[PDB]
C-alpha cells in the first residue's frame, strides 16, 4: 500500500526560470540606481555585456538550487542522487548482469534504472522486518520450499 | 513528539549583511585589476554594478537558506511535506473533502501542517511490528476522535497498560471509541503480547486558573488579555497530546504576551505531577486584570 | 565569468566578469547525508530520522552512524540484532541469554532478559544510561526491568 | 544616450560612445554574447581571407547588416581599403550620422 | 608525419625533402606547454614548415573517452579542403576542422594584443587551434 | 507458486477483453477470476531474493502481457454506455485491476529491476550547427552586385555577381499613400494616410553553362536559382546590401520568383534562366 | 535528442542551434538535466545534454 | 547604532520579497522584523552632524538597496489575489 | 529513428537504417506487400531491359517516385551507370540527406 509519485503536488522550492525576468529586474534595479546619469540601453554599452552575465550566471545559480532541491526529493532525484536516498534506507541498486567481462570488449555492469529504485526505496517500509503478529510469523517462515 | 519547527532559524549557508558582501566584492575587484588598477577606474557606473552584485547574492544567500528550510522537516511549509512524506510513506487524508451537496459552495479540506509533520516524525516508529514503546503509540493515532497515547507496564509480562486519552470536550472518552484501538491493533502488535485498554488509567482531578495580570498604561486591554489564552488554550490541548505534566510556571509562561509587566497566580499552592500514566483536565478559566 | 565574455574585452570587463557573478556553494544535497552534514546541524537530521536517544558527549563517528543506521535500528526494534547495534558508542558485544541455558523452564516472569554489556573505554559512571538507552528497543511488556552488567 | 567606456569606466555620452558602439558590433563574433545569439559581425570569419575585390564587397555587405541591426543611429556610407602591409589591411569605415 | 615530427631529425628530414618536392611540410610541436613549442620553432625558419602545436583530441567509439591525436594531419585535410573548394590562393587558417573535440591545452584568445596564448604562438610563427 | 499463478492469470484476462464484444455479463466472471487470482502472486512475490537471472524475465514476459491485457479490457469496456455499465457494476471493479496488477508490477520490479534505457541516438554538437564560414562566392574575384541576407544572421547569404545571378535591370516602385476625399464645391482634399508599398523588381538571366570567372573548373550551376527559392521559403525578411549609394537598405521580404528556363538539354537542363524577382519593403520599427 | 559537447561548447549556444530561439529555451534545458548547472558553463568535452521537446 | 541597524535591516527584506513566491505566511515575519527595526535607525539618524565623508555613502549604499527591497516585495505581493492578501492583512502593513 | 536490421536482428538507428530503408523501397515490387499495394518500386519491371539512354532516365524518374513516397528524409540527386559487365549494370545511387 504505497502512493504513486505522479499524483503528488508540485513543491515550493522548484521554480520555473526566465532570463528576461532576471535581466529586466537588473535593468529595473540599475536604471533607477544611476538616477538618469546612465541612459544608453543600447546593447553595445559594456554594462549590458555584464548585466547579461549577472542575469545568466544567476540563472545558473538559480538552477543549481533547483537541481539540488530535486536531488533531495524522492519524486525527482535521479542518477547518483537516489544513491544517497538509497544509502540511508539500506537499499542498493541491483545487478542484472555481472560487472566483470571475460572477453576483450568490456561488458558494462548492468544496473537497474532509476525508475525501479523509486519502486524499491518506497517498498523499503512494507517489508519483512520482524515476526511480531500472526501475519509475520508465517511470512518469516518461508525459508523452506516444499510447503504450503 | 515535540515540534522542532518553532525554534530560531538554522543557517546552512551564512547570511551576511549588505556591507561585508560589498567589501568582499571590492577585494575581488582589486585583485582582478592587479597591475592596471587606477583610482579613476572605480567610477560611478562601475560602483553601481558592484552594489547590484552585493544585492543579488544577498538574495542568493537568502535563497539557499529558504531552500534549505523547506527541505528539512524543521520549517517545511505546505505542499512540500507531501514530497517529504512520500519518502516516509506519509500521505495526507481527507477530512470531509469537496463533495458538492450544492455545486457553488465547494467545501474542500485536507490534513493541515504540524500534525502531518508529526506523522512524518512517527514514520520510523511504524516500521517495527514487534511493538516498541512508540509503535503502540503511533498505530493508535489512526483514529480521529482521540489524542495520542502513552504506554506503561506495572504488572506481569505481556500485559500492556496503554492510556488512551482523548481531546473532544469535558474529559472522559467514549467506550465505543475505546474499542477501535483493538481493531487498530491486530496485525501490528506481537501475537503472544496482550494489552488492556484503559482510558483514564490514574484518574482526573478538576483544575482551573485565576490570574490577576497587569498591562502597561498604553494599548487596549481587550485584545491583549484575550491574547494570553491564545498561547494557553492550545497549550492545555497539547498536555495530554504528550500525556505529560503541567507546572506552576506553565500557568505563568503561557500568559506572557507582548505587553506584560507582571502576572499573578493563586490556584496551585504547589505544582502538581502528571506522569506517563497520570493525566488531568482543566474545567473553566477566569483571567482578568488587577488594574 | 571572464571566459563567458566575448574575445574583445577590456581588463575592466574581465575584472567585472570575475566579480559580478559571485558564485556561491549550494550546501543543499549535504543536508540528508549524515556523513556530509555539518556538526552544527546534525541533530536536525537526527530528528527526522527519529533517533530516540542522543548524547552530546559522543564523537562524530559515534553520532553519524546513529543517524545513518537509524533506519536499520527502527526497522527491527523487537529483535536482538538491532539491540546489538543500538549499543554502538559504548563498545560492547559480549553475551546474551536465551531460554534453554536455564534448565528449570525459565525464570518466574517468562524470561526477561539479563544481557551482558562489556565496556572498556569509560569506567566512571556509564551504568545509569543503559537501562533507559535500551528502553526504546525493549517492548513495553515483553520484558521486565531486570538487567545485568559488567565493567 | 549616456553610456560608460569599456576601459577606464568613465561615462562618455555623445560621440565617443558612438564609436565604441560600432566597435562592439564589428569585433564581437556571432553567438559570443550570452542569450543574444544574433549579435555581432561575421568579420571574424573574414579574418585571414585573401583581399580580393569580392572580399571588399562582402565586408561592405556585412558591416551594413551588422550595423543595421544594433546601430540605427549610423547610416553607413562606404568601406574602403586604404593601405596594405603584410597581412594588415586597414579599412576607412565612413558613414553619416542619423538619429 | 603525425606524431613523428616532434623529433627534430624527422622535422629536418621533412624540411630538406620539401624543397626537393616543392611542397610545405606540416609538422607539429610537442604537446607540452607553450614555451616548449616556441623554443621548438626556433630551430627552423626554412620557409617550408607549418607547425600546429596543440595536439587536438577526438571522440572515440570504442574507448568512450577522449583520445590524443597529434593534429598535424587535421591541418592537411584542411588544406586539401581549402585549395579545392576555395582555391589555393585563399588562406587556409580561419576554416573549420571536422572530426574534432577540445584541445590538449586550453589556449585562450582575445582582441587587442594581450598576453594571450594565441598571440604568443602566432608571433612565434606557430599556428594553433 | 507464481510459476503457476501469473501465466494462468493472463489466461482469464484473455477471456475478459474479448468475450465482451456485444455483451456485458461475460466480462465479470473472468475479471473476478483474475483480481482475486493475481493477488495470489502479488502476495507471493512479496519476499523473493532475486531467485534467478531467468525465472523473472518470465515475470517480465508475463507482466508486459498483463499490461497489454488491461489495455484490451479497458478499451472494449469503454465502447459501452455508462448506464449499461453502471447496472453491471464493473466501474468499481476494473479499478481493482489498477490496484492488484500495479502491486504485482511493483513486486516484479523489486525482485528483478528493469533494464536501463540505453542511448544510441547520442549525436555530437555538429549536426544541428551551421557552418559559419563564408562560402566561396564571398571570396570570389568579382564585386558583389547586391546581397540578400536574412534575420537569423547565421544563415548563408546570397551574393549577386556574375557567378550567381547578375541582374541588369532594377525597377524600384515607391508609392506614397495620399487619400482623396471629394468635397462638393471644390477640389478634393488629399491626406497623407501612410507610406504605401515600395517594391524592388530584379530582372535578369542565368546561363548555367557559362564557366565561372577565370575558368575555375566549375560552371554556373542549375542549383544557383533554386538557392533563391530556398532562401525565400524561410518566411523571413531580407536585408538588401548594395554598394553604390546608401548601403544599408531596409528589410525587404521576397514575394515572387518566376524563371523562364528554355533551350533545354536532353535531361531537361536549360542553358538560359530568365528570372524576375520581386521584393516589398518589410516595414520594421 | 541527446547531444554531446566539446570542451568549448556552451549551453545558450547549443539550445539556440537545436531549437532556433532562446525565449524559454535554456531553463527548460536545465530543468530536464540532472547536475548540468552544477558543472562549469564552459563545458568539458564529454558531458551529455538531453534537449527536451517544447521548450 | 545605524552601522548595525540598516545593514541588518536589508537582510530581513531579502527574506521578505523572496520567500513569498507561492505562499503568503512567510512574508509577514521578516516584514514585521523590518518595520520595527528600520525605525531603530530612522530614530537613530534624527541627530547627526554629518559625521564623515565616508560612513554616509554607506547609508547611500544601504538606502539604495532598501529602495530596491521595496520593489521586490511589492511586486511579489502584487502577484496574489486581493482576497488572499486581505485574510493575511499586509495591505495595511506594507504601507508602513 | 531507431529500427532493427533485416538480417541478424540488431537494432541499428542512424544511417545504416537509412540505407536499408532505401533498399526496401528499391527491391520490393509493387503489390508484394500485404495491405499496402502502393509500396515499392517498378525497378523489377526494369530488370532485364536493354540499357539505353532512355532506360537511364526512366530509372531516375522511378527511383525518385518510389523514394518520394516512403522516404522523405532523402533528397535524390542522380542515378548514374558507372560500369557494364555481362548483364550486370551498376548504379551509383547518390542523394543528399534531409530531415
Amino acid at each position: 500500500m504505497i502512493i504513486d509519485l505522479s499524483q503528488l503536488p508540485e513543491p515550493e522550492v522548484i521554480e520555473n526560470l526566465d532570463f528576461e525576468t532576471i535581466y529586466q529586474e537588473l535593468l529595473g534595479d540599475f536604471r533607477e540606481a544611476m538616477a538618469g546619469e546612465w541612459t544608453a540601453e543600447v546593447e553595445s554599452d559594456p554594462v549590458l555585456k555584464l548585466l547579461q552575465l549577472a542575469a545568466y550566471r544567476e540563472l545558473l545559480l538559480r538552477a543549481r538550487i533547483n537541481d539540488a532541491a530535486r536531488a533531495v526529493m524522492l519524486a525527482y532525484a535521479s542518477g547518483a542522487d537516489l544513491d544517497q536516498i538509497g544509502a540511508g534506507f539500506n537499499v542498493q541498486r541491483l545487478l542484472i548482469r555481472p560487472a566483470q567481462p571475460e572477453a576483450v570488449p568490456p561488458v558494462e555492469a548492468q544496473y537497474e534504472s532509476d525508475k525501479s529504485l523509486r519502486n524499491r526505496i518506497q517498498l523499503a517500509f512494507e517489508q519483512l522486518s520482524v515476526a511480531g503478529p500472526r501475519n509475520a510469523y508465517i511470512a518469516h517462515a518461508l525459508g523452506a520450499d516444499g510447503r504450503v | 513528539i515535540i515540534d522542532l519547527s518553532q525554534l530560531p532559524e538554522p543557517e546552512v549557508i551564512e547570511n551576511l549583511d549588505f556591507e561585508t558582501i560589498y567589501q568582499e566584492l571590492l577585494g575581488d575587484f582589486r585583485e582582478a585589476m592587479a597591475g592596471e588598477w587606477t583610482a579613476e577606474v572605480e567610477s560611478d557606473p562601475v560602483l553601481k554594478l558592484l552594489q547590484l552584485a552585493a544585492y543579488r547574492e544577498l538574495l542568493l544567500r537568502a535563497r539557499i537558506n529558504d531552500a534549505a528550510r523547506a527541505v528539512m522537516l524543521a520549517y517545511a511549509s505546505g505542499a512540500d511535506l507531501d514530497q517529504i512524506g512520500a519518502g516516509f510513506n506519509v500521505q495526507r487524508l481527507l477530512i470531509r473533502p469537496a463533495q458538492p451537496e450544492a455545486v457553488p459552495p465547494v467545501e474542500a479540506q485536507y490534513e493541515s501542517d504540524k500534525s502531518l509533520r508529526n506523522r512524518i516524525q512517527l514514520a520510523f516508529e511504524q516500521l517495527s511490528v514487534a511493538g516498541p514503546r512508540n509503535a503502540y503509540i503511533a498505530h493508535a493515532l489512526g483514529a480521529d476522535g482521540r489524542v495520542a497515547d502513552a504506554s506503561a507496564t506495572s504488572p506481569a509480562p505481556c500485559e500492556v497498560l496503554i492510556s488512551v486519552l482523548g481531546v473532544e470536550g469535558n474529559g472522559q472518552a467514549p467506550e465505543a471509541v475505546l474499542q477501535a484501538v483493538r481493531l487498530a491493533l491486530n496485525a501490528e502488535d506481537v501475537r503472544p503480547v496482550a494489552d488492556r485498554v484503559t482510558v483514564r488509567s490514574a484518574g482526573i482531578v478538576p483544575y482551573q486558573v485565576k490570574a490577576q495580570l497587569y498591562l502597561f498604561p498604553g494599548p487596549e486591554a481587550e485584545l491583549i488579555r484575550a491574547a494570553a489564552e491564545a498561547s494557553l488554550r492550545d497549550y492545555i490541548s497539547a498536555q495530554r497530546r504528550l500525556g505529560r505534566d503541567i507546572r506552576r510556571s506553565a500557568l505563568f509562561a503561557t500568559l506572557h504576551v507582548e505587553g506584560v509587566q507582571r502576572v499573578e497566580l493563586q490556584e496551585p499552592a504547589a505544582d502538581v505531577v502528571l506522569d506517563e500514566t497520570q493525566a488531568a483536565y482543566c474545567t473553566g478559566y477566569a483571567i482578568t486584570l488587577g488594574g | 565569468s571572464s571566459r563567458l565574455l566575448p574575445p574583445n574585452r577590456s581588463s575592466l570587463e574581465r575584472s567585472l566578469g570575475d566579480v559580478l557573478p559571485a558564485e556561491l556553494p549550494v550546501p543543499l544535497r549535504e543536508l540528508h547525508d549524515p556523513a556530509r552534514c555539518e556538526a552544527a546541524l546534525l541533530p536536525y537530521l537526527a530528528w527526522t530520522r527519529s533517533v530516540d536517544r542522543w548524547d552530546p558527549d559522543w564523537s562524530d563517528e559515534a553520532k553519524r552512524n546513529a543517524v545513518a543506521t537509524s533506519f536499520v535500528l527502527h526497522q527491527r526494534k523487537g529483535t536482538l540484532t538491532a539491540l546489538r547495534q543500538v549499543v554502538e558508542p559504548i563498545g560492547a558485544l559480549s553475551e546474551v541469554t536465551e531460554w534453554w541455558q536455564r534448565s528449570p523452564t525459565g525464570v518466574p516472569g517468562t524470561f526477561e532478559i539479563t544481557v551482558d554489556v562489556s565496556d572498556r573505554g569509560i569506567d566512571e559512571g556509564t551504568v545509569l544510561e543503559l537501562e533507559r538507552l535500551l528502553d526504546d528497543v525493549r517492548p513495553v511488556s515483553r520484558h521486565l526491568t531486570r538487567l545485568d552488567l559488567r565493567i | 544616450m549616456i553610456g560608460m567606456d569599456r576601459r577606464s569606466g568613465l561615462p562618455l555620452s555623445g560621440l565617443a560612445h558612438l564609436k565604441q558602439s560600432v566597435e562592439d558590433i564589428l569585433t564581437t563574433p556571432l553567438g559570443s554574447r550570452r542569450m543574444r545569439p544574433e549579435y555581432g559581425s561575421k568579420l571574424r570569419r573574414m579574418v585571414d581571407m585573401p583581399v580580393s575585390e569580392g572580399w571588399k564587397s562582402a565586408v561592405q555587405a556585412e558591416v551594413a547588416r551588422s550595423l543595421g541591426r544594433w546601430e540605427p543611429r549610423i547610416g553607413l556610407s562606404a568601406v574602403r581599403v586604404v593601405a596594405v602591409v603584410d597581412g594588415r589591411v586597414d579599412l576607412l569605415l565612413s558613414g553619416v550620422f542619423e538619429g | 608525419a603525425p606524431g613523428h615530427s616532434a623529433q627534430q631529425a624527422v622535422a629536418t628530414a621533412m624540411d630538406g625533402l620539401a624543397e626537393k618536392l616543392r611542397a610545405i611540410a606540416i609538422l607539429d610541436g610537442p604537446n607540452s606547454t607553450d614555451e616548449a613549442a616556441v623554443a621548438y620553432a626556433k630551430n627552423f625558419g626554412s620557409k617550408r614548415l607549418f607547425m600546429v602545436d596543440p595536439g587536438v583530441q577526438v571522440w572515440d567509439s570504442a574507448t568512450n573517452a577522449a583520445r590524443n591525436a597529434p593534429a598535424s594531419a587535421y591541418a592537411a585535410g584542411l588544406f586539401a579542403w581549402t585549395d579545392a573548394e576555395y582555391g589555393f590562393w585563399s588562406s587556409p587558417s580561419n576554416k573549420e576542422i571536422k572530426g574534432v573535440t577540445g584541445t590538449s591545452r586550453p589556449v585562450e584568445f582575445l582582441d587587442g594584443d594581450e598576453t594571450c596564448r594565441a598571440n604568443l604562438l602566432n608571433n612565434a610563427n606557430i599556428a594553433t587551434i | 507458486a507464481y510459476l503457476e499463478q501469473l501465466q494462468a492469470g493472463l489466461r482469464y484476462l484473455g477471456r475478459a477483453g474479448e468475450s465482451g464484444r456485444k455483451s456485458l455479463d461475460k466480462v465479470v466472471a473472468p475479471v473476478n477470476g483474475a483480481i482475486s487470482e493475481i493477488r495470489g502472486a502479488a502476495a507471493e512475490l512479496e519476499n523473493l531474493p532475486g531467485v534467478s537471472p531467468e525465472m523473472a524475465a518470465r515475470l517480465q514476459r508475463a507482466m508486459r502481457g498483463i499490461g497489454q491485457a488491461q489495455g484490451k479490457v479497458n478499451r472494449v469496456v469503454s465502447t459501452y454506455d455508462r448506464a449499461s455499465r453502471a447496472l453491471l457494476g464493473i466501474d468499481e471493479r476494473l479499478d481493482a485491476l489498477k490496484v492488484q496488477v500495479n502491486s504485482a508490477a511493483q513486486a516484479v520490479g523489486k525482485v528483478a529491476g528493469d533494464i536501463s534505457p540505453t542511448l544510441a541516438g547520442v549525436l555530437p554538437s555538429w549536426l544541428l550547427a551551421p557552418s559559419a564560414t563564408p562560402p566561396s562566392e564571398a571570396a570570389a574575384s568579382l564585386p558583389h552586385l547586391l546581397v540578400l541576407q536574412p534575420l537569423t544572421a547565421n544563415a548563408q547569404p546570397f551574393y549577386f555577381n556574375l557567378n550567381t545571378a547578375a541582374f541588369d535591370a532594377l525597377q524600384r516602385n515607391s508609392a506614397y499613400n495620399w487619400s482623396g476625399q471629394v468635397r462638393l464645391g471644390r477640389r478634393p482634399a488629399l491626406q497623407s494616410v501612410g507610406m504605401g508599398e515600395e517594391s524592388i523588381l530584379l530582372k535578369g538571366a542565368v546561363f548555367p553553362l557559362r564557366r565561372q570567372v577565370g575558368n575555375q573548373e566549375k560552371v554556373v550551376g542549375l542549383e544557383q536559382l533554386e538557392a533563391l527559392r530556398r532562401l525565400a521559403e524561410r518566411r523571413e525578411p531580407l536585408i538588401l546590401s548594395s554598394g553604390y549609394g546608401e548601403v544599408q537598405m531596409g528589410l525587404w521580404c521576397l514575394v515572387r520568383i518566376s524563371e523562364n528556363q528554355s533551350a533545354l538539354l536532353g535531361n531537361g537542363a536549360p542553358r538560359k534562366q530568365t528570372f524576375d524577382l520581386e521584393f516589398k519593403r518589410y516595414g520594421d520599427d | 535528442t541527446t547531444c554531446r559537447t566539446a570542451d568549448g561548447d556552451m549551453l545558450d549556444s547549443l539550445c539556440y542551434h537545436v531549437y532556433g530561439h532562446l525565449l524559454g529555451c535554456v531553463e527548460a534545458t536545465l530543468d530536464a538535466n540532472p547536475g548540468l548547472a552544477d558543472e562549469q558553463q564552459p563545458f568539458r568535452a564529454g558531458l551529455l545534454i538531453s534537449f527536451p521537446d517544447m521548450p
